C-alpha cells in the first residue's frame, strides 16, 4: 500500500509540473488526467475507496470531459511561450517554493502515528453522510443547482 | 503504515503547483486548469485527514470539494466561452480597464 | 492479509498488465509491419453531465446503505431528489435540454 | 519672515503626506487579475510566515 | 445527533427560503413572468423573517454536528435577510431595464440566501465551507448577470478566479486542521493542546490559509484589491447584495468560529489579525482619497469598515462587550452601505444596456432629486462616524472595546482613518449639493426609493437613540 501510495504521488507530481509549463491544451488536459489518476491511486492506497472510484468517475470522467470539450470547441499566447524564459516565473515560483516550504515546516512537528489504510466503504460513508449530514447533503444538492443556474446562464449561445 | 505528513505535504506540493501554475499564465484556460489543481490538492488534504484518523468525515469533505469543484469549473468555462466569443481573445491582461 | 485477497490482487495487477500490453504489442506489431509507400450546446450538454454526475454520486452513497439509515434516510434523498427532478424540470421547460428549437 | 503663516504650513504636512501615499497605494489597483492572484498569494506568504514566527 | 421534530421547528429559515428557491423555479418553468417571480421571492424572504419569529418563540439548539442555533444566528439570518430584501427591491427596476431573462437573478440571490443563513447558523467547518461556497457561486452568476456589459464580465470574471483561489486557500487551511484536531466542530479546534501548547504550527498554518480566504471574502488588506473592481463592473444592487450581506455573513461566522476555538485566544493569531486591521483601515481610508467613482470609493470604504469589525472581533476574549459592539456595527453598517448601495441602484436603474456608460455623476444630485441627495448625505455621514449617525455608534462601541482590551495602536489607526474617512466622505456629500454642468414613474423604483429612506430614518432615529437596537443586540447571546 505504501508503494502505490508513492509511485502515485511521484506521477501526479511529475504530471502537474508538465501541466502548468506545457503550450499544447489537449496535451496540459491529457496530463492533468493522469494526474488525476494518480491521485486515485493515492485515494485507493489510503483506503479511502470511495474516494478513489469517486476521483475516476467525477473528476476524471466529468470534470475533465467539460474543459476537454471546451479546448476542442475553441479550436485554440501560445506562439512567445512567456511563461518559459525565467523573466517571468521568476518571481511566482519562489513564491510559492516559499510558501511551500513554511507549509512542510508546519505539516513537520505534529502527531503522526501513520495511517493504519484499513478501507473505509462507501455503505459507511453513506451512513455518515445520510446520518450526521444531512445539511451538508442537502445544501449541497443546492449548491450544484446553484453552479447549473449560473453557468446555463452565462455559457448558452443565443 | 503510510504517514500523514507525507500525504500531507504531497497535497502541498499540488497546491503550490497549482498556484504557480494560475500566476504565470496570460491564457485564462490555464489559470481554470490551476483552479481545478489547488482545489484537487485541498481535497486529497481531506481525504488524508480523514484516512488518518479512521472517519468518514475526510471522503464527506472530499465529497462537498468536488461538488465546489464541478461547480466552479462549469462557470469558469461559461465565463471563459463568454470572454473567447466576445473578445476572440483568451488573453486575461487585456480584460483590464477598470483599475485606479 | 489472508492468501485469497493476495492471490485476487496479484491476478487483478496480471490482468491489467495483459490487457494494456496486448494493445500496445497489438499497435506496435501494426506500426512496425507492413510497407510503407462550434455551438454552445455541447459545453451545456457536457455541463449538465457533470452536474447531475455529481448529483449521482450523492445517491451512490445513499444506494448502498438502505437498511442501515431508516425512513429519515429515505426522507433525506426524497427531498434530494425532489430538487433534483425540480431543476431537471427547469433544465426541460426552458430549452436547456432542446437541441433542436 | 511671518506673512504666509508657516505653523500653518507644518501643520497642513500629514495632508500632503496622505495625499502622497494614497497616491502610491492607488499604483497597485492597476486592474490586472493576474498581479491581484499574485498579491493573494504574497500575503498569505506573509500571513503564513508571521504565524511561524509568533 | 440526529433530528428530533423540535430540531425542525429550530430550521425554519433554511426551509423557506430553500422551499421559495424551489417554487421560483418550477415558476420559471412554468412561465418566463419577471413579476410574478420577484414577488415569490420577495414574498418567501419575508415569510422567512416571520419564521426567524417563530424560531424565536423557541430556544436555542444544536441542530445537526453542523449547526447551532441561539440569538446570535436569529441577528445574523435577520441581517441576512434584510439584505437580500433590499437586494431583491433594488433589483427590479435594474432588471426591467435588462433585455434578457430576470428570474434567474432572483433564484441566484434566493440561493445565496440560503448559504447566508447556513454562515449564520454554522456551528462546523463543513458548514462554513459549503455557507462559503453557497454565497460565492450565486454571486459569481450575479456579479457577470450582464455578461455581455464588459465592465461586468471583467467584475465576473476577477472574482470567480480570485474566489476559487480563496475557497482552495480556505479549504487547505481546513484539512490541514483537521488533519491536526481530528474533529471539523468549531469547539474542538484546539481541544487536543494542553499545558500551553495552544500554538501548534500546524493549526495556525491551517488558520492562516482559512484566513487568507475569509479575509478575501472580507475585503481585508493585502487580499483587498479585487473590491474596487469587482464593485465598479458589477450591478448596483448586486454590488449592495456582496457588500451587506456577503461580508455580514462571513463575519458573522468567523465571529462564531473564534468564539468557540480554542485556539481562538492564541497571541499569534491576535497580532496577526491586528496587523491586518490595521492596514486595512489606514489602506482603505489612504485609498479611497482621490476617487471620482461612487462605487470604487465604497468598496475602499468597506476595506475600512471591515479593518474597524476587525478591531472588535480581536478583543474578543479579552473583553466583553465584543460581540455586541459587532452586532451593533453590524446593523449601522448594513443600514448604511443599504443605502448608499441602494441610491447608487436607482439612479442606475433602469439598465441602459451593456454599451451605455453606467457612469453615476453624484454632482448636483440635489438639483435634481433632492430626497435621494439627502439620503446619500446620511450615510456619506454614517460611514464617517458623525455622532448624528448609527456608523458613530458603531464605531464608539468599537472604541470602548478597544480602549478596555488596551488595543492603542488599533485606536489610533481608527481615529487617524477616521479623520481621512471624513476628508472624502464630506468631499462626496458636498459635491452632490454642488451644480451640476450638464445632464421613474413607477412604484418599485418608489420602493426602493422607501427602503433608502427607511435605512436613512432608522440610521438617524438609533445615531440619536440608540438604546432600542443594544437592547436587540444584547439579548442575542448565543450557547457558551
Ligand atoms: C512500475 C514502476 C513505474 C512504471 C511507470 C508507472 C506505471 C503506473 C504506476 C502506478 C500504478 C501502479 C502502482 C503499483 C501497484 C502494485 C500493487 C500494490 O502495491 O498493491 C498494494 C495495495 C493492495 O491493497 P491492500 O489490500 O491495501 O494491500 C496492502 C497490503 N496487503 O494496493 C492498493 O491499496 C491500491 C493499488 C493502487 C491503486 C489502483 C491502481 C491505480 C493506477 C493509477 C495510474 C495512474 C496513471 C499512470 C500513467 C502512466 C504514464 C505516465
Ligand atoms: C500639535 C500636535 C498635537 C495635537 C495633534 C492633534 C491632531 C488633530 C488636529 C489636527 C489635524 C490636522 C489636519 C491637517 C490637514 C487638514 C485637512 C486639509 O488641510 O485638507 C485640505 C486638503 C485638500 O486640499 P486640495 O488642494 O483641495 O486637495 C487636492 C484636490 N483638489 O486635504 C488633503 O490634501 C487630504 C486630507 C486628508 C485628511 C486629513 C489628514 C489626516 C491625517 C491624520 C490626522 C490625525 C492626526 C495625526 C497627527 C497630526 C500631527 C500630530
Ligand atoms: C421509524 C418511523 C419514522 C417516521 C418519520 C420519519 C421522518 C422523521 C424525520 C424527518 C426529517 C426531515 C429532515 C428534512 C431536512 C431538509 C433540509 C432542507 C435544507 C434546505
Ligand atoms: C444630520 C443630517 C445633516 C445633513 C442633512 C442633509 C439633508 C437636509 C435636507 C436638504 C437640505 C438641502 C439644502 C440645500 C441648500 C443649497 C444652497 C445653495 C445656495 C447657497
Ligand atoms: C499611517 C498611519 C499611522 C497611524 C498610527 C497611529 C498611532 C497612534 C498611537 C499609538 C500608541 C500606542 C502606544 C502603546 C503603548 C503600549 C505600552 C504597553 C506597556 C506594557
Amino acid at each position: 500500500m505504501e508503494f502505490a501510495f508513492y509511485i502515485c504521488g511521484l506521477i501526479a507530481i511529475l504530471a502537474t509540473l508538465r501541466v502548468i509549463t506545457h503550450t499544447n491544451p489537449v496535451h496540459a488536459l491529457l496530463y492533468l488526467i493522469i494526474s488525476l489518476l494518480a491521485i486515485s491511486g493515492v485515494f485507493f492506497s489510503l483506503g479511502a475507496y470511495f474516494a478513489g472510484a469517486l476521483e475516476i468517475i467525477v473528476y476524471a470522467g466529468a470534470i475533465m470531459v467539460l474543459f476537454v470539450f471546451v479546448v476542442m470547441m475553441l479550436n485554440l499566447i501560445e506562439q512567445e511561450r512567456q511563461w518559459l524564459k525565467p523573466q517571468v516565473w521568476i518571481g511566482p515560483a519562489i513564491l510559492s517554493a516559499i510558501m511551500l516550504v513554511v507549509i512542510v515546516y508546519a505539516i513537520l512537528g505534529v502527531n503522526d502515528q501513520g495511517i493504519d489504510g484499513t478501507p473505509i466503504s462507501a455503505k459507511a460513508v453513506g451512513i455518515t453522510l445520510f446520518g450526521p449530514y444531512v445539511l451538508a447533503v442537502e445544501l449541497a444538492s443546492m449548491l450544484l443547482l446553484a453552479g447549473l443556474v449560473v453557468a446555463f446562464h452565462v455559457g448558452r449561445e443565443e | 503504515m503510510i504517514p500523514l505528513q507525507h500525504g500531507l505535504i504531497l497535497a502541498a506540493i499540488l497546491f503550490v503547483l497549482g498556484l504557480t501554475g494560475l500566476v504565470i499564465r496570460r491564457n485564462l484556460l490555464f489559470m481554470l486548469i490551476g483552479l481545478e489543481i489547488m482545489i484537487n490538492a485541498s481535497a486529497l488534504a481531506f481525504v488524508v485527514a480523514g484516512s488518518y484518523w479512521g472517519q468518514t468525515d475526510g471522503q464527506v469533505m472530499y465529497i462537498l470539494a468536488i461538488s465546489l469543484a464541478a461547480a466552479e469549473a462549469s462557470i469558469g468555462l461559461a465565463l471563459l466561452l463568454q470572454l473567447h466569443r466576445r473578445r476572440q481573445n483568451l488573453n486575461i491582461d487585456s480584460v483590464s480597464e477598470m483599475r485606479g | 492479509t489472508s492468501t485469497e485477497v493476495i492471490a485476487h490482487h496479484w491476478a487483478f495487477a496480471i490482468f491489467l498488465i495483459v490487457a494494456i500490453g496486448l494493445c500496445c504489442l497489438m499497435l506496435v506489431g501494426g506500426w512496425f509491419l507492413g510497407g510503407r509507400a462550434l455551438s454552445a450546446k455541447f459545453y451545456l450538454v457536457a455541463m449538465f453531465f457533470v452536474i447531475f454526475d455529481v448529483e449521482a454520486l450523492y445517491l451512490f452513497a445513499w444506494s448502498t446503505s438502505i437498511r442501515e439509515s431508516g425512513w429519515v434516510g429515505f426522507v433525506e434523498a426524497a427531498i434530494f431528489i425532489f430538487v433534483l427532478l425540480a431543476g431537471l424540470v427547469y433544465l426541460v421547460r426552458i430549452g436547456a435540454l432542446d437541441w433542436t428549437p | 519672515l511671518l506673512k504666509r503663516d508657516p505653523l500653518n504650513s507644518m501643520m497642513n504636512i500629514p495632508a500632503v503626506l496622505s495625499r502622497f501615499a494614497g497616491k502610491g497605494l492607488l499604483l497597485s489597483e492597476n486592474g490586472y487579475l493576474r498581479w491581484y492572484v499574485a498579491s493573494m498569494s504574497i500575503g498569505a506568504v506573509v500571513v503564513l510566515a508571521l504565524l511561524m514566527v509568533l | 445527533m440526529t433530528i428530533t421534530p423540535q430540531n425542525l421547528i429550530a430550521l425554519l429559515p433554511l426551509l423557506i427560503v430553500g422551499l421559495t428557491v424551489v417554487v421560483v423555479m418550477l415558476s420559471i418553468a412554468w412561465r418566463r413572468n419577471h413579476f410574478l417571480n420577484a414577488t415569490l421571492s420577495v414574498i418567501g424572504l419575508n415569510a422567512a423573517l416571520v419564521s426567524l419569529w417563530f424560531v424565536g418563540q423557541a430556544g436555542a439548539m444544536d441542530v445537526t454536528p453542523l449547526m447551532r442555533v441561539d440569538g446570535f444566528a436569529m441577528l445574523y439570518t435577520g441581517l441576512v435577510l434584510l439584505a437580500s430584501l433590499a437586494t431583491c427591491t433594488f433589483a427590479y427596476p435594474w432588471l426591467e431595464g435588462y433585455n434578457d431573462n430576470k428570474d434567474e437573478f432572483y433564484l441566484l440571490v434566493l440561493i445565496a440566501a440560503l448559504g447566508g443563513i447556513l454562515l449564520a447558523n454554522a456551528n462546523h467547518l463543513a458548514s462554513l465551507f459549503l455557507g462559503i461556497e453557497l454565497i460565492s457561486l450565486p454571486l459569481f452568476g450575479l456579479v457577470g448577470y450582464a455578461f455581455r456589459q464588459k465592465r461586468s464580465l471583467e467584475a465576473s470574471i476577477k472574482y470567480t478566479i480570485l474566489s476559487a483561489a480563496a475557497s482552495s486557500f480556505l479549504l487547505f487551511g481546513m484539512a490541514l486542521v483537521y488533519a491536526q484536531s481530528g474533529d471539523l466542530s468549531f469547539v474542538a479546534l484546539g481541544k487536543n493542546l494542553g499545558d500551553g501548547m495552544l500554538n501548534e504550527p500546524l493549526l495556525l498554518a491551517g488558520f492562516g490559509l482559512m484566513i487568507v480566504g475569509l479575509g478575501f471574502k472580507l475585503s481585508l488588506v493585502p487580499f483587498h484589491l479585487w473590491t474596487p473592481d469587482v464593485y465598479q463592473g458589477a450591478p448596483a444592487p448586486v454590488s449592495t447584495f456582496l457588500a451587506t450581506a456577503s461580508k455580514i455573513a462571513i463575519f458573522g461566522v468567523v465571529m462564531r468560529l473564534f468564539l468557540y476555538a480554542p485556539v481562538g485566544d492564541s497571541e499569534a493569531i491576535r497580532v496577526v489579525l491586528a496587523i491586518i486591521a490595521f492596514a486595512s483601515i489606514i489602506f482603505g481610508n489612504l485609498m479611497a482619497l482621490s476617487q471620482t467613482n461612487i462605487k470604487r470609493l465604497l468598496g475602499y470604504s468597506s476595506i475600512s469598515h471591515l479593518g474597524y469589525l476587525l478591531v472588535a472581533l480581536i478583543a474578543l476574549q479579552t473583553g466583553e462587550m465584543s460581540m455586541e459592539a459587532v452586532g451593533v456595527y453590524l446593523a449601522g453598517y448594513l443600514f448604511s452601505s443599504l443605502g448608499a448601495f441602494g441610491v447608487v441602484s436607482l439612479m442606475s436603474s433602469p439598465y441602459r444596456g451593456p454599451d451605455a456608460d453606467s457612469l453615476f455623476s453624484y454632482r448636483g444630485l440635489f438639483w435634481h432629486r433632492p430626497i435621494l441627495a439627502a439620503v446619500m448625505t446620511v450615510m456619506m455621514l454614517s460611514l464617517a462616524g458623525i455622532p448624528m449617525t448609527l456608523g458613530f455608534i458603531g464605531k464608539f462601541y468599537v472604541l470602548a472595546v478597544g480602549v478596555q482590551a488596551h488595543l492603542w495602536w488599533l485606536v489610533g489607526a481608527v481615529v487617524v482613518g477616521s479623520a481621512i474617512g471624513l476628508y472624502y466622505y464630506l468631499r462626496v456629500a458636498v459635491s452632490l449639493y454642488l451644480h451640476a454642468p450638464e445632464q421613474p414613474s413607477n412604484w418599485q423604483y418608489s420602493a426602493g426609493g422607501i427602503v433608502v429612506l427607511i435605512s436613512a430614518l432608522l440610521v438617524l432615529v438609533l445615531g440619536v437613540w440608540p438604546q432600542p437596537l443594544i437592547s436587540i443586540v444584547r439579548l442575542a447571546m448565543p450557547l457558551m
